[PDB]
């Protein structure tokens, strides 16, 4: 965006082997159960 | 992924750490429960419950000044096991930190890093904030990176250190802490950035019109330095850089990684329309000798190791037009035996400011990390305060009779005078 | 008014009073930029 | 049946990897997705050279992206063309590179050797005819110097009669990105020198000229200077992909570039570069473009080929054009320059003329010249490692994980060797 | 380190030209070659060998500050035409009576062209 | 490009540039806070800057020892236009010393000052040179003026550095160890100094009692007029002009020895309102006003000398072929005598821009203007009386403890005045006709 | 075909060809914006001497700006006709050449001396047969007299078998624009002996006379007092231009009016220029226009050709005239006094013509006269140099530059080796 460039971490390890750990995740800030108040 | 493990220890590294977890909570939208209300993943680990907890641990020796975390608005926030308490501080002294009161405390230090060695897929290095005035700043210090090299070893391991003041002191006995702490760690330490208080007691009376200054106003503007040495593990930028690349780019020899830390956008909100903040006219700034934060002009000394870390709206082909203009100054003065003498650190991301502080939202910012000759100077001047004391045997009586032989003192004293003719030797060209 | 372009086909406007020279050709860091001209002399 | 493997390393082959995919996908008509959505059928008949057909209708691109962590292929992936390349072609490590040569090469790149080596494989045998491979990184990092320098050896030792190409970004000459960058240039040139056939050499400054002085651009990015990369790598591959009635492929460039085998490092070019606001100011023509070619101001090297003899030159020009306008245009430049240009080979430019233009363009063109003045980089490079290895600098962040210093002398000798080569066939009649 | 000049592209970054207006230091033009190996002159932890020659100056450097600058500046434009010749001597003595102006960092180059008359 | 930078030392230099830039920004439109009332025009980068948000921020730096200067400016009506960092001021004054000036307090601030001229520097893409206003009488208007040049000359060399002086008048002073100030910074600037532009109080009192109708006239008349001077020398790289003229191109024009740097500048069409209204205003008819001994702003009748250099700046509606008549007719008078080894003499420059009225001044509407920077030979006899001011101070060694006791040795006097006793002679020999 | 560089340094060369590309562009019909906009196809065939193809039928200028200090270049840039040269050919310094020959020739004139080379060498070899050169400036400035000759060197030493030009703006003789004229002057013109193949002389006081005393113009400035010189341009490159009955180009001309290679200072002039009201009191034939010829208040340069004799003359005409009265006209000029022509060249002057005069006349004609009596305009600089020389009157501005003295000494000689022979033939 133009504040925001948090770069979220895609990529990653889960029982020592390699992955896309997100496979949902936001990008450079934005985008690529139920609802309670 | 890219975890980063924060250790405090010291009154000063608490209250530095309070004001730098209330920068990190506030550049990632972490409200101060630990509620959001995955750049956080350096820095914080995220609960099964929803509840970011800080990935550091806050270890001190005395109860007092922790009480304000346990109180304070970031109560929720820090983990009660996360977070070491002592029972009677080190009163000053190595001895104490080190042999009797900080022996107890540390087996159960390593015992807290290591369950936040589990949870860590990659970790970077670790990150310990301290003073050497301290006792417990000096003497548990040293009990840290002697025990975590032999478990961990090739693990990068960078730290923060308040370097005493060149004018001013808080104590009589801080040369004693001084010498005693760098002895055992020069051989113990990646890296050691640098940071003096009457330093940024001149930076906050000069640069910003706030006169009379506190240690919150220190504690906020080391935390822009330490946000601004991490901040490429979170965001994006155009070249990115590590914790891993600061020691191998800053270090050229084992006994000589005492860096200096330099931020050269330190502005208040009533200048920022005063001048602009241009990438060239903001990096002759870092080499400008006011606006460092340690009191020794490098003009006096050489560069042998620099390092620049920009954030913000900067243009690459600028920061290369400021380089280039500060190689061909006459001021600037490099050693022989190093040709590049520079690296860039490049963000996207502007810094945070936050509410509450002093310096004016910037639209970019750079934050300047060098090793330079002109410490030894700094050093010659320490020494010479630890000779005037240990001539006729002064406040040895509070060191020795608390677990520790007085013969360290004699080995502190030679490895320090070869520390200065190894400051000397490395100026000297061919 | 239509003259032909001669040496004694030239007159000067006298109304005009701002002579102001705009820069578009300089240094930035440390090419010689050539800019766009927007203005003429006198800010017009 | 003619295709080629790409191959990306470290963080600046990574960006430079991606701004490339991202103009062959723009330039064959591939969307961020992976289908096709082009307009000519001329952009069908040879995408195998770079992509690979996944059930569905999408072309994935025959791309391996190594790196020692995730850090930067974070943001490859979070950019406009990201989603084309698998996740199993990603290969990251745990820890970072450090800048250390040793770190990517000995250490922490030796664990990651047999990962890639299987990817780089599996896309090789799923090839009916291998052409060759073709890797980006930088001389300056540890992962891409030192990690993509390791894995040409291991690719080579495999393939040895397939060709080993690279876009190697060479440390700058007046402000240095790193502090210990001399060591990782020089520990990759040794490596360079001997296991590979192609290798261009692109350096930030002159990148930064061009954007300037010709382009005219107020603030470049790196996305400007990696697009002017992989305009260089997409022009060398023409023939590959587009018909023409002079092509020539990668060996055929190959063969007539290189007299030894020794002497193989190049100097990049574009020709029809212009600016925005002097397009009206310019003919777009062949004796306009064959003179930005030759132009010194316009190589990708920052080293004056004035200052040295050009061995063997390339041409590559893409466009429907007359070819005794690019033949009297190459002989004029040879004869009109005589003394930068070697008296032992006769002709000293290989021409190869497409059909199908860069999109956007009416006319373009390649340069490639291996000219002797290349050894300034290596001089330059020499008295830094020189001045670092002599009071010993850096060196423990390097022995202190396994390597001798007898590595570092025989880079010494191997490099000064390859200057002696150079000025030997400049000053020879 | 050694200001280096990227041949065709050294005249953008000219110091002049980089808006750096004060007698800035030089750009090496020319660099030689070397045959071989080189030889470690230091050992570790970065002491020069014995056996070497070694230097004859500050190892810290020579910035002249403003207190230990010495008084009664020399000038830098030190033409010596339309000049008697014992003004012309003072002008020249005046010049080469502090020697350690004359070889400072921030020191004084100056610029003696010309000939008294006789 | 063209960026000039102005340091203004002393309070003179300061309350000079207090009306030098008022005057720049009337004519380039910026108001006190520093905002244009509008990529337009650019003929503000010469002496203002730009930080993006329409804020023009001046390129001089304002430095004294004493506060109650400054701090008018501080608290003034241009306390948004100046940079706080570019307004320097100490805690103690120079006391009418040239030691306290050069040695002891100049030393104070010369390194905070460099700092802030080189951040200056720094911003500027084409460096024309450096403009210093003072006077040769104040304490820090000699020492801290004398200390900077030094430095100057250390650290930019041979960057063309012009000066704006205000002499010790004649018959006319404030101060009385103001003779021992006017020698000592005259003999440290001969060699560091490029030019030297000269001007004092006395002369311009006339002619704001004759030539304007106003009686009894007060500073700030006087800067006004000076800073018509600084602005119409500028302004021909400032604004479009038949004949440029640069800041360099003074130096080669006006100083033919290496030891004479001191021209003589006066603004002929210097009118009330009044008187305005009658007379016409013609090219030929103001460039005499040039060259009368009574309209000269330095007392001293050139009638006495011999001009040596002339430098003539048109600024207005001339037309060059009127400005040519008007010379020719000045070498046929007999009246003006040039030196045998100048036979040119003139060097002439036209401005098209007139010159904009302050508003509420003193100056009348003209349509043509003509500012002239001469160096005659004339000026030999001001410092024959001024060394009969020095001299008959220093036989008796009076004022000298205040001068000895702090910082400086007795021998700077006895080799201060021997050096500029030697421009006497030099004065001499550029003013005898070679046979 | 036959194609001009056009080159210019200083601020009075810039003034002087800003003006010549104006009157280029009205007689070829290039508008401000660079398109053809003009009537005839006499008006595009010979485009190319001056300018160059571009894409979608616009026409760029040949011509090469320089200077060391752009502010004349930004007015030339913000007039009318300022947008039709190209920015890359805009090279320019930083400082200022400060009146200085040596700042503009030895070290300010350096860094810029490969720049400039550089767009020489753009705009050579980009054309098939490269005519010449040109050259506009001023020898009483500081990088038009200093650069300029720098430039005329650099070119002459990688093209010497093209014919080069110099319209040098002389120093005035009565009033001095600068102080240090006669300095610039001298290492000048030493420089324009043994550099150039034909130099123009052209002072401001003739231009001053020709306004006043022939245009009857009130308020002269410098836009029509470059028009004056623009129009002299345009005559020598007329027939490179346009057709003729006898065609005569810039060699040809300079063929037969260089009789050795030393004497090529000549002395220009515009014979249709007429006075304000007298235009009804003109006739408009050619013998009127002869006899404007060689009127001495009609010279450009202020040297009366009374006190010297003719060495060589050129005759460049424009219209639709019989060649029978314009030859006839030439041999009555040189019959009715022949006293003022050099007895042993049987025909001084060579007639050339075209068909196509400038708009707004019917008939135009331009003259280029190489006389003795141009010898009294280096003696009057040489008297003007020696007498600051003696003295040392502003050297201590040219050997702080590392200049020696023995090329002042060398300059000096030069010019009275050139004044001796001009004096020998008359
Ligand atoms: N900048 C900054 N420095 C601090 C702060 N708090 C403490 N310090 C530094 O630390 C000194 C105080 O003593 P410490 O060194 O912290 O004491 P300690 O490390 O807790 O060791 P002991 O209390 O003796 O057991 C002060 O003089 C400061 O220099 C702070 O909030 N900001
Ligand atoms: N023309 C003119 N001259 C002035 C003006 N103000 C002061 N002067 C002259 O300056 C001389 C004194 O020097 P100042 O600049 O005022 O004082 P200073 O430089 O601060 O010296 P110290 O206070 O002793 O350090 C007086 O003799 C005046 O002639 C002014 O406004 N206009
Ligand atoms: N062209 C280009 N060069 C880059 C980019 N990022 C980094 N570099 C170059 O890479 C060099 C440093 O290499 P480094 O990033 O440490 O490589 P790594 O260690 O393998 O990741 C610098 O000199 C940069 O000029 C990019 O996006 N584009
Ligand atoms: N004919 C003519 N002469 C000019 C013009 N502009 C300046 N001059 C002459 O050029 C001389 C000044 O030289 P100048 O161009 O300022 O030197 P430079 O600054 O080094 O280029 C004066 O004698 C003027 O008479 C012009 O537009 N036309
Ligand atoms: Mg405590
Ligand atoms: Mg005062």
């Amino acid at each position: 965006g133009k504040e925001k460039f948090h770069k979220s971490q895609h990529w990653g390890f889960c029982n020592n082997v390699r992955m896309l750990v997100g496979e949902d995740k936001p990008g450079i800030g934005g985008e690529l159960y139920s609802v309670f108040p | 992924m890219r975890e980063c493990i924060s250790v405090h220890v010291g009154q000063a590294g608490v209250q530095i750490g309070n004001a730098c977890w209330e920068l990190y909570c506030l550049e990632h939208g972490i409200q101060p429960d630990g509620q959001m209300p995955d750049s956080f993943n350096t820095f914080f680990s995220e609960t099964g419950a929803g509840k970011h907890v800080p990935r550091a641990v806050f270890v001190d020796l005395e109860p007092t000044v922790i009480d304000e975390v346990r109180t304070g608005t970031y109560r929720q926030l820090f983990h009660p096991e996360q977070l070491i308490t002592g029972k009677e501080d080190a009163a000053n002294n190595y001895a104490r930190g080190h042999y009797t009161i900080g022996k107890e405390l540390i087996d159960l230090v390593l015992d807290r890093i290591r369950k936040l060695a589990d949870q860590c897929t990659g970790l970077q290095g670790f990150l310990i904030f301290h003073s050497f005035g301290g006792g417990t700043g000096s003497g548990f210090t040293s009990l840290l990176m002697e025990r975590l090299s032999v478990d961990y070893g090739k693990k990068s391991k960078l730290e923060f250190s308040i370097y005493p003041a060149p004018q001013v002191s808080t104590a009589v006995v801080e040369p004693y802490n001084s010498i005693l702490t760098t002895h055992t760690t020069l051989e113990h330490s990646d890296c050691a950035f640098m940071v003096d208080n009457e330093a940024i007691y001149d930076i906050c009376r000069r640069n910003l019109d706030i006169e009379r200054p506190t240690y919150t106003n220190l504690n906020r503007l080391i935390g822009q330095i330490v946000s601004s040495i991490t901040a490429s593990l979170r965001f994006d930028g155009a070249l990115n850089v590590d914790l891993t690349e600061f020691q191998t780019n800053l270090v050229p020899y084992p006994r000589i990684h005492f860096p200096l830390a330099t931020y050269a956008p330190v502005i208040s909100a009533e200048k920022a329309y005063h001048e602009q903040l241009s990438v060239a006219e903001i990096t002759n700034a870092c080499f400008e000798p006011a606006n460092q934060m340690v009191k020794c002009d490098p003009r006096h000394g050489k560069y042998m190791a620099c390092c620049l870390l920009y954030r913000g709206d900067v243009v690459p082909k600028d920061v290369n037009a400021a380089i280039a203009t500060i190689k061909t100054k006459r001021t600037i003065q490099f050693v022989d035996w190093c040709p590049t003498g520079f690296k860039v650190g490049i963000n996207y991301q502007p810094p945070t400011v936050v509410p509450g502080g002093d310096l004016a939202k910037v639209q970019r910012a750079v934050c300047m990390l060098s090793n330079t000759t002109a410490i030894a100077e700094a050093w010659a001047r320490l020494d010479h305060k630890f000779d005037l004391m240990y001539a006729k045997r002064a406040f040895v009586h509070w060191y020795v009779g608390e677990g520790m032989e007085e013969g360290e003192f004699s080995e502190a004293r030679e490895d320090m005078a070869a520390l200065e003719k190894d400051y000397e030797e490395v100026g000297m060209d061919s | 008014h239509g003259l032909p372009f001669l040496p004694g086909t030239s007159f000067k406007d006298l109304t005009k009073t701002a002579f102001h020279r705009s820069q578009t050709l300089g240094y930035r860091n440390g090419y010689a930029v050539v800019r766009r001209p927007t203005v003429g002399i006198g800010g017009d | 049946m003619r295709e080629i493997v790409h191959l990306q390393a470290g963080q600046c082959g990574n960006q430079i990897g991606a701004k490339f995919w991202e103009v062959i996908s723009d330039e064959h008509g591939i969307d961020p997705t992976g289908t096709y959505h082009g307009d000519s059928d001329l952009q069908l008949e040879r995408i195998n050279v770079y992509y690979n057909e996944a059930t569905g209708g999408k072309y994935v691109p025959r791309a391996v992206l190594v790196d020692l962590e995730p850090g930067t292929m974070d943001s490859v992936r979070s950019g406009p063309f990201g989603q084309i390349f698998r996740p199993d072609n990603f290969v990251f490590g745990q820890s970072g590179a450090g800048n250390n040569w040793a770190k990517g090469h000995y250490t922490e790149g030796a664990e990651l050797v047999d990962s890639v080596l299987d990817v780089v494989r599996k896309e090789a045998e799923s090839c009916d005819c291998l052409q060759g491979f073709q890797l980006t990184h930088s001389l300056g990092g540890g992962t891409g110097s030192g990690m993509g320098t390791l894995l040409i050896s291991k690719i080579r030792e495999e393939y040895p009669d397939r060709i080993m190409n690279t876009f190697s970004v060479v440390p700058s000459p007046k402000v240095s990105d790193t502090v210990v960058e001399p060591y990782n240039a020089t520990l990759s040139v040794h490596q360079l020198v001997e296991n590979t056939d192609e290798t261009y050499c692109i350096d930030n400054e002159a990148l930064y000229d061009i954007c300037f002085r010709t382009l005219k651009l107020t603030t470049p990015t790196y996305g400007d200077l990696n697009h002017l990369v992989s305009a260089t790598m997409s022009g060398v591959t023409t023939c590959l992909r587009f018909p023409g009635q002079l092509n020539a492929d990668l060996r055929k460039l190959a063969v007539n570039m290189v007299p030894f085998p020794r002497l193989h490092f190049f100097m990049p070019g574009f020709a029809p570069l212009t600016s925005r606001g002097s397009q009206q100011y310019r003919a777009l023509t062949v004796p306009e473009l064959t003179q930005q070619m030759f132009d010194a101001k316009n190589m990708m090297a920052a080293c004056d080929p004035r200052h040295g003899r050009y061995l063997t030159v390339a041409a590559v020009f893409r466009g429907r054009m007359s070819m005794k306008e690019v033949d009297e245009q190459m002989l004029n430049v040879q004869n009109k320059n005589s003394s930068y240009f070697v008296e032992w080979i006769p002709n000293n430019v290989k021409t190869a003329v497409c059909d199908i233009p860069p999109r956007g363009l009416k006319m373009s063109a390649t340069f490639i010249g291996n000219s002797t003045a290349i050894q300034e980089l290596f001089k330059r490079i020499s008295e830094q490692f020189t001045a670092m290895f002599r009071r010993k600098a850096f060196l423990h962040w390097y022995t202190g994980e396994g390597m001798d210093e007898m590595e570092f002398t025989e880079a010494e000798s191997n490099m000064n060797d390859l200057v002696s080569e150079y000025q030997q066939y400049q000053d020879a009649t | 380190a050694t200001n280096y000049s990227a041949n065709q592209y050294e005249k953008p970054f000219s110091p002049k030209y980089l808006q750096n207006w004060s007698l800035a230091k030089p750009t090496k033009e020319r660099i030689s070659s070397h045959e071989g190996y080189t030889q470690i002159i230091a050992n570790d932890r970065g002491h020069l060998l014995p056996s070497v020659p070694r230097s004859k100056a500050s190892p810290w450097g020579s910035f002249m500050g403003t207190w230990q600058m010495p008084l009664k500046v020399p000038p830098a434009r030190a033409t010596l035409t339309s000049r008697t010749a014992a003004g012309a001597a003072s002008l020249t003595r005046w010049i080469q009576k502090n020697p350690d102006l004359l070889k400072a960092s921030n020191g004084l180059r100056p610029e003696i062209f010309g000939k008294p008359h006789d």
